[PDB]
């Protein structure tokens, strides 16, 4: 989930 | 295909809507809207690799405990954390000799139903005759109403 | 006229490719589509042979 | 300007939509010819059902 969501994974 | 479910009771719910998000690109372009194969192949090409089918599939059934064959959103979101690290550590059979040697209380073996039952009741949990009675089951393979020691390595393989 | 000319042939391409990406895309999505089930004959076919295979067992 | 920058953005679109196209062409073969496969599996997997069916007889 961070190589998806960068920044955005903050929990992921 | 529950253990996911018993981690997010550990976990949080804000990831839960975050894989709500993920499901929703997914699926962006999908076939069924929910994720089969190349569903879950996009899902590991935004991730930057490249998956096949097969394995896609499988995951898929991975959970599949009623033969279900497809991703649904929930079980979408049991795949998700499945790859989150929840609960690990896989506990087997020396530790299980050392706790078998307690759970045959009656020193079979096998875990009769009375040390099942009795040590349940001691676990501090609610102790349905469900659960009592699954355990022995999934413990005993040979199915002899009681739990074998190996058939215990079974009733406590990976179970954190 | 030359620009117009490739006004067209640029967007005549692009509505060739567009056709094109299109009998692709949908090429794609029922070769995606007919795959998974393929797979899933794959999946019957094996699953059909294991059923008789094991019988034969 | 307005003619060629149709053909550039008309180019643009048709790069998008042919690269596109690229890609679903791709796909659309790699997908056909896991197709092709895949169903070779399942015609193999069928092949191996009637091998195992008759010797299952």
């Amino acid at each position: 989930m961070q190589a998806l969501l960068g920044a955005r994974a903050k929990e992921s | 295909d529950d253990i996911y479910k018993a981690a997010v009771e550990q976990l949080t719910e804000e990831q839960k809507n975050e894989f709500k998000a993920a499901f929703d690109i997914f699926v962006l372009g999908a076939e069924d809207g929910c994720i089969s194969t190349k569903e879950l192949g996009k899902v590991m090409r935004m991730l930057g690799q490249n998956p096949t089918p097969e394995e896609l599939q499988e995951m898929i059934d991975e959970v599949d405990e009623d033969g279900s064959g497809t991703v649904d959103f929930d079980e979408f979101l049991v795949m998700m954390v499945r790859c989150m690290k929840d609960d690990s550590k896989g506990k087997s059979e020396e530790e299980l000799s050392d706790l078998f040697r307690m759970f045959d209380k009656n020193a079979d073996g096998y875990i009769d139903l009375d040390e099942l039952k009795i040590m349940l009741q001691a676990t501090g949990e609610t102790i349905t005759e469900d659960d009592i009675e699954e355990l022995m089951k999934d413990g005993d393979k040979n199915n002899d109403g009681r739990i074998d020691y190996d058939e215990f390595l079974e009733f406590m393989k990976g179970v954190e | 006229e030359e620009a117009e000319k490739a006004a067209d042939e640029s967007e005549r391409g692009m509505k060739v490719i567009e056709s094109r990406a299109q009998k692709d895309e949908e090429k794609m999505e029922i070769q995606e589509i007919q795959l998974k089930e393929a797979k899933h004959i794959a999946e019957d076919a094996d699953r059909k042979y294991e059923e008789v295979a094991r019988k034969l067992v």
